[PDB]
């Protein structure tokens, strides 16, 4: 199983406050630290702190700005990083790490994406990508859907929810004018379509909603 | 504080070859170092700990070696799926320090784009714009020019670029271009035409569709 | 008898004191940059070089609460040494006193 949880974005206002979330399973031991590491587009891992939740105990990278705050739930199992003050150097992904106290980390979440911004919420436009009349083909077809405007990142795109993952590429998004837009493409066998269903799932953790879209011939 | 240096930032290399990165710490930490892969988009993973301690469900092929200060993690017979940022974590003091990365490149074959073009959706078009997205797939090398023409003649304005990471299924890229119009914009033009442009070709690859 | 309840009991205490002294150790040091008693394993081998004396000096408190942590390890380690020695005394004595029929 998934070993531990974290929410998927959270949007911060520069100057606001934010309180991420680490949800731990399997094993667990009063032994265990939880990090937390922090990584802008691009770039590096960089330490954040830890924290011994089984004793309230927490250290910080003493070598940066302090923006962050640990504490834990011991009854749910949470770990949280209250982060403070941001500004927009504060924007990236956090991720939260499991240390059985013997220094590596063996398991990751997923991540939380933070955007620092005044800019607002906005779920995705999702359109199909179906082929013109005129087109021809080979063995194979290339289909794709069009997600736009929408704000903040990330957004997770899949096709037949996870089964058609072979020939697959999400395009990074662009941003214009305070919104985002990207596209994502499939290939499958030119048989197959549209005798075998092809559709886009797209979540938007950000503001809670997941969109299905299927490509239908025009 | 511990400062973990890893060179080189880049690294390509042939499929099927023998790869090294190196992680050189500025003392002696015995071998308290371990290695993490991410991929695109994806979470760090574990490799190797203790220099050379192996991982349950990683490949037999990824090794380390060293101590004190200089680090080696190899890959045998390097392939698609180990196209990956590889990052160096020491634990031998206070507080633990991660190294600033290498990318892992992989030379493959010279490979020509597979263009795609796709005129707006009945969707779009109702809420009052039209995109019109090409997809170029599946391609090597990564240097690649698109051309957007309508009715013959050459538009700029609009047109949007996205360019993927290689591809850690078979070592291409892919890039994709959307020109964006207003229903009006769009309504007013008859064929609109996406060229690529690439090595592999003296003439560029063509897609286009009428609007009729 | 006393001694060996007494050697038997400050043995039991030295392994309860190695295995917290490993946890305290890791929790005061963590921290404190430069810190290399930071991991469990290491920590509990610190523990029971401390409490023998051997005196590798491969690793060693340097925060206050870590130095405490390792005064409590060497008593522990020191108490119990003696109790055992003054038990195996005790036995010795009452045995030759009996080989001697007194
Ligand atoms: C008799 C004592 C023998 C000391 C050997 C420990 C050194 C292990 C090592 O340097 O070798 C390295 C190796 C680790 O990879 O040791 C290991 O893994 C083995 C793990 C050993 C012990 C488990 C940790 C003890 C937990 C103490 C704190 C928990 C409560 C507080
Ligand atoms: C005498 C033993 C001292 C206890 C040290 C506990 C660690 C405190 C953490 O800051
Ligand atoms: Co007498």
């Amino acid at each position: 199983q998934v070993q531990l949880q974290q929410p998927g974005a959270e949007l911060v206002k520069p100057g606001a406050s934010v309180k991420l979330s680490c949800k731990a399973s399997g094993y667990t031991f009063t032994s265990d630290w939880i990090h937390w590491v922090k990584q802008r587009p691009g770039h590096g891992l960089e330490w954040i702190g830890e924290i011994i939740p089984s004793y309230g105990r927490a250290n910080y990278n003493e070598k940066i700005q302090k923006k962050a705050t640990l504490t834990a739930d011991k009854s749910s199992s949470t770990a949280f990083m209250q982060l403070s003050s941001l500004t927009s150097e504060d924007s990236a992904v956090y991720y939260c790490a499991r240390e059985r106290g013997d220094g590596y980390f063996a398991v990751w979440g997923a991540g939380t994406t933070v955007t620092v911004s005044s800019a607002k919420t906005t779920p995705p436009s999702v359109y199909p990508l179906a082929p013109g009349s005129a087109a021809q083909t080979n063995s194979m077809v290339t289909l794709g859907c069009l997600v736009k405007g929408y704000f903040p990142e990330p957004v997770t795109v899949t096709w037949n929810s996870g089964s058609l993952s072979s020939g697959v590429h999400t395009f990074p998004a662009v941003l214009q004018s305070d919104l985002y837009t990207l596209s994502s493409s499939v290939t499958v066998p030119s048989s197959s379509w549209p005798s075998e269903t092809v559709t886009c799932n797209v979540a938007h953790p950000a503001s809670s909603t997941k969109v299905d879209k299927k490509i239908v011939p025009r | 504080d511990i400062l973990l240096t890893q060179s080189p930032a880049i690294l390509s290399v042939s499929p099927g070859e023998r790869v090294s990165f190196s992680c050189r710490a500025s003392q002696s930490i015995g071998t308290d170092i371990h290695w993490y892969q991410q991929r695109t988009n994806g979470s760090p993973r574990l490799l190797i700990k203790y220099a050379s301690e192996s991982i349950s469900g990683i490949p037999s092929r990824f090794s380390g070696s060293g101590s004190g200060t200089d680090f080696t993690l190899s890959i045998n017979s390097v392939e698609s799926e180990d196209i990956a940022n590889y990052y160096c974590q020491q634990s031998n003091r206070w507080p633990f320090t991660f190294g600033s990365g290498t990318k892992l490149e992989i030379k493959r074959a010279d490979a020509a784009p597979t263009v795609s073009i796709f005129p707006p959706s009945s969707e779009q078009l109702t809420s009052g714009g039209a995109s019109v997205v090409c997809f170029l797939n599946n391609f090597y090398p990564k240097d690649i020019n698109v051309k957007w023409k309508i009715d013959g003649s050459e538009r700029q304005n609009g047109v949007l670029n996205s360019w993927t990471d290689q591809d850690s299924k078979d070592s291409t890229y892919s890039m994709s271009s959307t020109l964006t119009l207003t229903k009006d914009e769009y309504e007013r033009h008859n064929s609109y035409t996406c060229e690529a442009t690439h090595k592999t070709s003296t003439s560029p690859i063509v897609k286009s569709f009428n609007r009729n | 008898a006393l001694h060996w309840r007494a050697a038997g009991a400050a043995t039991v205490l030295l392994v309860i004191v190695l295995l917290a002294g490993s946890y305290l150790a890791v929790l005061a040091e963590r921290g404190a940059p430069g810190a290399q008693l930071i991991t469990y394993p290491r920590a509990l081998w610190w523990s029971v070089e401390t409490a023998t004396t051997v005196g590798y000096g491969d690793l060693y408190p340097v925060t206050l609460w870590g130095r405490c942590v390792a005064v409590v390890v060497m008593v522990a380690g020191i108490t119990s040494f003696g109790l055992v020695t003054a038990a195996l005394a005790t036995w010795f004595v009452g045995r030759e006193q009996e080989r001697r029929g007194h």
